[PDB]
RNA sequence: GGCCAGCAUCAGUUUUGGUGGCAGGAUAAAUCCAUAGGAAUGUAGCUUGCCUCGGUAAGUAUUAUAGCCUGUG
RNA sequence: AGAACUGGCGAUGCGGGAUGAACCGAACGUAGAGUUAAGGUGCCGGAAUACACGCUCAUCAGACACCACAAAAGGUGUUAG
RNA sequence: UUUGCUCCACACAAUAUAGAUGGAUACGAAUAAGGCGUCCUUGUGGCGUCGCUGAACCAUAGCAGGCUAGCAACGGUGCACUUGGCGGAAAGGCCUUGGGUGCUUGCUGGCGAAUUGCAAUGUCAUUUUGCGUGGGGAUAAAUCAUUUGUAUACGACUUAGA
């Protein structure tokens, strides 16, 4: 639909999330996903972290270097349950996976380009309220990832200039908004009701 | 963390020049030759630069060498390496780098008589070195055919592969070693009998 | 320094509030909550508008802030008769709501030259704000 | 089953207002302020005037309502926090060996400091939480009193010394030494 | 099993020349098509009567529709069950507006809550009770108390595209 | 003007398949804005041509075409089968394709 | 008339829509109308009792200043 | 380990059960179109992140015949009797 | 080593392409709550309004968009300049000044279009490189051999040599 997809990882459920970023991909979507570190898993935090130690266990006897590797970002925890959803060993699965890019924090391009959701994977409208949930940002800390709060810190800057970009914005359409007003009860805009405009 | 400038001296002693190379004898000896202008035109980009650190920069370390003619020692070519400052503010701290360049540092300015140290370095090399002196293994007893500098078993049946848990002939020494806690009984100075 | 509680407000499942279908044969059509089964189910009907006294499950449905007086459990006959009393039909039609809908009823509408008038009239539009947006 | 709708009643005195905005509580009184977030709930509070707030739970299960009343207490406690405050007394219990109990101040600090319990050479240093004052009682032998707008506060800072002084490997059956919560209420007087 | 129909079904033992105008006997089946129905009406017949199918016939079978579609009712439900260490009885109390549509949940229920498919299952009256208060389990009542009104909280707005550009609310 | 485009913009997505086994003869469709069969069953017979490029100029081009038709729909999200005179290269799953108007029934 | 196509009219197979006429059943069951009777999750009225000028509540009260249920047609 | 009747494998690919002689489905000339079986339809993967009522929260949840195991006995977890 | 290198410019040649074909259109936070407007006592504030999807917003007419004239406006926008400022998370991009110049479908005119023959993507994108041209700019080093021994099985390492 657009070139490149940004999708704002924030309150998402990482598996479903993932189930739908493979999907765009193998069908030919670009897509970047951004904040990975406010990515959610469902089952509270000891659970998942519980698991992530399962996880950690894995590893080739004979020379740990060529057993499964444990990445410890919220990326690439992330990427991990994408990866899993690709025929990643096909020159096709390795085609779909060039088209994406996972981040934690917003960094540039992408702090000044949309990001989107996807309903049917947010957290807020999928899991029952009640539920115990888990943020990725904090289980990656506790096994490993260095940069929590220095992710944290660019955010808070990051977070307080968008504050400024938006305050600018809102104020430009309200002159907009001013705008349409004298126009309205006007003949091109009763002839512009009409149709539906 | 990334480096994101760095800003040098004007005027570069032979000796730190000579570890930018490797046939000094035959070079045409260029280097810097064109940042050192840099300074000429009033200091402009000199200063962006000293300023683009203190706007930046979570940490600031100097680029230190050493005076290695006034040794003992063939070698000529001297040695460069950053040092972290830790003293004040980030400005603070540019500020004291920039006005120390091509100025001189001494160890009283940064060890004190019984200061617990640490000291990093490379250790001794002894080439490719048996299983016995490499692990302290045990020497296999003296009737054994084919050698008893070894360890005899090298795994089980399984895992059917040697593992990167046992001891096995191979460089030894040329190391990276960090070792600690080692206190300053003197410090002393070259211009006292 | 009196408490001030916030409130949250939602509109009820109750005897008279007005729902609009949103799957179904009738779907886009109103209809009043007359009694109410469980949780889930309540009885819903809308003489009015066409639709057939029926159980329906409330997923299929969707409240609208509209109510009107009910007793419960009234038959068709009586809900058409309140209905029209408390004149529902226009409430609807007066709201933002109902009104974006029929606007983009119209707008599936059009013609394709409909769509060049309507670019032509944007273009005319845009000149004359474009202006005043522009001067103050 | 799920209940359609049960609710509480939170009674607000002459002294205090109460403001709840998402689910961020503030009781502001006599004694100061209190306030505590109860996000991972799911109520619905609503006034319905200067003395009444209700509190309720629609379409909940067991464990959920289970919850509607401890969100009734929690508030509550704030209130009265606010109004009477709380005061928490412990005594002193040992056998043989006078434990001594002191406020110590490392930067700023405020610690408990409780020397030779049991003999221990051991100093034992419990903090002192913000929120709660605490003053050694006269005219009362080996007592301790610590008093607060925080039922919680105050309260887990008495646990934590009574805690700080369990004894291992003895017979805690015989060695009943240690720091002992002896009356829990309220500071102001009268009620 | 699916969604039910309730018929009668009359059905009689062969006549003979000792005994032309055999008894004839009727129950009221719910099942999803006739053909279901007089299964289960041999069923049945055969663990009251000396009858078979091979020695009896159907004599009628009829759908029954319910009286007042569009009325709700509260209804008590009588059933017969199998668990897997022993048989049982139990009373449930369902509120629909249909008989029918009342033991389309019951069989649902007695799925759900006990694991009971449609084989180990017996009707054994379905009644709709007249006067409130006569209505026993505490599940419908809740529903019966005057000017009953509540919120549906935490909306849930089904989306038609895979994303979205604004951040749900599930206000309502 | 800006926009000169007369056709729907569509994607190769599989072959026909199995779990286990391909049909290279028939390609599945995904177009855009068609969400059901119902919606799709307009494209039925619609023309779609894979357009690519090529170093060699053949009939003076370096732009080359294969042509196919749609030819029934696929499962619930309005996919769509087709089939191509020389079946799609592969390569191409996932690359863009182009459903025209013609035959126009309109 | 070699190669490859487009459209039209057909034939074989098949898939997916729109629309017309009928048959059956409790000659669907409902709604709706008419009528008889009833009750409460009791509408008006009334009583009494607190109570910021009429609002609440607990009585009575079966169509009244809402309605519903059940049977028969 | 040994018998009874049938059906298979052996001698046989094909679709399913990830995998597998024997299970489910279905038996084979070269092909086009259609419809299915058993089995599936979040993503890997063709196919509803379909509908509907419940139940379930596990600091070692559970997840589909053959089949790749769990029992007595307990619970004031929760559900319906 | 027969005139090499580099940045800007355009010209020709070649080679590609995981797949342009109006626009990736920027708060944050909550969801048992929020956005926007407005007032104020500036707050966990009063009052209004909105949602129920982007089915939007913006753009969009002109030989794939030709050649021309005028009016109303003083607005919009492309381009290259120039003014002041911002952005280091991978800033490499955002905002602001000023004159110049083009276009303007805001409205009204003149001319052109066919024969591509009833469709054939009917070719309008962006990769990398190669050869010359002339406008700026810049004029190294590494390796072998020799040599040290803080190193070494051999390579490697570490020194030294106008
Ligand atoms: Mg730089
Ligand atoms: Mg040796
Ligand atoms: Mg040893
Ligand atoms: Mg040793
Ligand atoms: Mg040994
Ligand atoms: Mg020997
Ligand atoms: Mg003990
Ligand atoms: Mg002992
Ligand atoms: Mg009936
Ligand atoms: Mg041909
Ligand atoms: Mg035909
Ligand atoms: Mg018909
Ligand atoms: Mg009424
Ligand atoms: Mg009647
Ligand atoms: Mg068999
Ligand atoms: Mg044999
Ligand atoms: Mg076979
Ligand atoms: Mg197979
Ligand atoms: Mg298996
Ligand atoms: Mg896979
Ligand atoms: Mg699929
Ligand atoms: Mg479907
Ligand atoms: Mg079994
Ligand atoms: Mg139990
Ligand atoms: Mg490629
Ligand atoms: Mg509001
Ligand atoms: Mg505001
Ligand atoms: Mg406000
Ligand atoms: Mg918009
Ligand atoms: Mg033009
Ligand atoms: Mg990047
Ligand atoms: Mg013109
Ligand atoms: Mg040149």
């Amino acid at each position: 639909v657009e070139p490149v997809v940004v999708i704002d990882g924030k309150g998402h459920l990482v598996g479903r999330l993932a189930s739908v970023v493979a999907k765009q991909l193998l069908n030919g979507q670009k897509i970047v996903v951004v904040r990975a570190e406010e990515l959610n898993i469902s089952g509270e935090f000891f659970r998942n972290k519980l698991k992530y130690h399962d996880f950690l266990r894995k590893a080739t006897a004979f020379n740990k270097t060529r057993g499964p590797f444990h990445f410890r970002a919220p990326s690439r925890i992330f990427y991990k349950a994408l990866r899993g959803m690709v025929s990643h060993k096909t020159a096709r699965g390795k085609a779909a996976l060039e088209r994406l890019k996972v981040f934690e924090g917003i960094p540039p391009p992408y702090d000044k380009k949309k990001r989107v959701v996807v309903p049917q994977a947010l957290r807020v409208l999928r899991l029952k309220p009640g539920r115990k949930y888990t943020t990725l940002g904090k289980l990656s800390t506790s096994v490993g990832w260095k940069y929590e709060d220095v992710v944290a810190k660019l955010e808070a800057k990051r977070k307080v200039s968008s504050a400024e970009y938006y305050a600018k914005k809102r104020a430009f359409t309200k002159k907009v908004a001013s705008a349409n007003a004298t126009a309205a009860e006007s003949d091109v805009a009763k002839q512009l009701a009409a149709l539906g405009y | 963390l990334r480096s994101l400038t760095t800003v040098w001296a004007e005027h570069l002693s032979d000796e730190v020049k000579r570890r930018f190379y490797k046939n000094w004898y035959k070079s045409k000896k260029k280097a810097f030759t064109k940042y050192s202008a840099k300074y000429a035109q009033d200091g402009a980009g000199i200063e962006r630069e000293l300023a683009r650190i203190k706007k930046y920069a979570s940490v600031v370390r100097v680029l230190v060498h050493t005076q290695i003619r006034k040794t003992p020692l063939a070698q000529k070519k001297a040695h460069l390496a950053e040092i972290q400052l830790n003293g004040g503010s980030i400005s603070e701290k540019v500020d004291w780098a920039r006005e120390h360049f091509e100025k001189t540092v001494a160890v009283d300015s940064v060890f004190e008589q019984n200061e617990m140290i640490d000291a990093i370095a490379v250790t001794k090399g002894h080439g490719f070195e048996g299983v016995t002196h490499r692990w302290g293994t045990k020497k296999l007893p003296r009737k054994t055919h084919r050698g008893l500098r070894k360890v005899a078993c090298i795994g089980a049946w399984h895992p059917a592969h040697v593992m990167w848990s046992v001891a096995r002939a191979g460089q030894r020494g040329y190391h990276s070693r960090t070792s600690i806690n080692h206190k300053i009984y003197r410090v002393g100075k070259g211009d006292d009998e | 320094t009196d408490s001030i509680v916030k409130a949250s407000n939602w509109r009820l499942v109750e005897v008279g509030r007005v729902v609009l279908i949103k799957k179904g044969q009738s779907a886009g059509k109103l209809a009043a909550i007359v009694e109410i089964i469980d949780q889930k189910k309540v009885l819903i009907d809308g003489p009015k508008a066409g639709v057939p006294r029926q159980a329906i499950n409330l997923g299929q449905v969707v409240l609208t802030p509209l109510t009107f007086a009910l007793p419960r459990g009234a038959r068709t006959a009586t809900v058409s008769k309140k209905w029209a009393a408390a004149a529902v039909c226009e409430k609807w039609a007066a709201s933002s709501w109902a009104k974006k809908i029929a606007q983009r009823e119209r707008r599936a509408a059009l013609t394709d030259f409909e769509r060049f008038q309507v670019m032509v009239l944007r273009k005319q539009k845009r000149y004359t704000v474009k202006k005043a947006l522009a001067k103050a | 089953m799920k209940y359609i709708q049960t609710e509480q009643q939170i009674e607000v005195p002459e002294g205090v207002t109460v403001s709840i905005k998402s689910r961020i509580v503030k009781v502001v009184g006599p004694r100061g302020t209190l306030t505590k977030n109860l996000k991972h709930i799911d109520v619905t509070f609503t006034k319905v005037n200067n003395q009444l707030i209700k509190v309720a739970v629609h379409n909940g299960g067991r464990k959920h309502v289970a919850a509607l009343r401890t969100v009734k207490s929690l508030v509550d406690n704030m209130i009265t926090g606010v109004t009477k405050g709380y005061k928490y007394k412990m005594r002193y219990v040992y056998a043989h060996f006078p434990i001594n109990v002191n406020i110590v101040e490392k930067d700023g600090a405020k610690f408990i400091e409780v020397r030779n319990f049991l003999g221990d050479k051991k100093i034992r240093n419990v903090p002192v939480r913000d929120g709660v004052t605490i003053e050694f009682s006269t005219n009362v032998k080996d007592e301790i009193v610590l008093s607060g707008n925080s039922v919680e506060d105050v309260s887990q800072n008495a646990a934590d010394l009574q805690q700080i002084c369990r004894v291992r490997n003895k017979d805690i059956r015989k060695f009943l030494d240690g720091i002992y919560v002896s009356h829990k209420g309220f500071i102001t007087e009268d009620l | 099993m699916a969604h039910f129909k309730e018929y009668q079904v009359i059905g009689r033992r062969l006549p003979t020349e000792s005994v032309p105008e055999p008894k004839l006997f009727r129950m009221r089946i719910f099942a999803s098509n006739e053909v279901i129905a007089k299964s289960r009406y041999w069923y049945f017949l055969q663990k009251l009567h000396k009858v078979k199918k091979a020695s009896g016939e159907i004599v009628s079978i009829n759908q029954i529709n319910e009286a007042h579609p569009t009325k709700v009712k509260n209804f008590g439900v009588w059933v017969r069950y199998d668990s897997r260490s022993g048989t049982h009885n139990m009373y449930k109390e369902i509120r629909d507006v249909s008989r029918v549509a009342a033991v389309e949940t019951l069989y649902q229920d007695m799925a759900a809550r006990h694991r009971a498919r449609f084989r180990s299952i017996h009707i054994l009256k379905v009644a709709e009770i007249e006067k409130t208060a006569d209505v026993k389990r505490q599940y419908v009542k809740q529903f019966l108390t005057k000017d009953l009104k509540f919120p549906l909280p935490h909306r849930v707005q089904k989306s038609t595209k895979t994303f979205s550009y604004k951040r749900p609310s599930t206000f309502y | 003007a800006e926009s000169h485009r007369l056709y729907v913009k569509g994607k190769h997505l599989s072959y026909q398949r199995s779990k286990r086994v391909n049909n290279p003869n028939v390609s599945l469709i995904k177009i855009e804005g068609v969400a059901t069969p119902q919606d799709a069953q307009f494209y039925l017979g619609k023309r779609i041509a894979y357009v690519y490029r090529a170093s060699k100029e053949v009939r003076g081009s370096k732009i080359r075409v294969m042509w196919g038709k749609v030819t029934r729909t696929h499962g619930n999200s309005g996919v769509v089968r087709a089939t191509f005179r020389n079946n799609l290269p592969a390569k191409t799953f996932g690359a863009s394709v182009r459903i025209f108007l013609y035959p126009s029934n309109i």
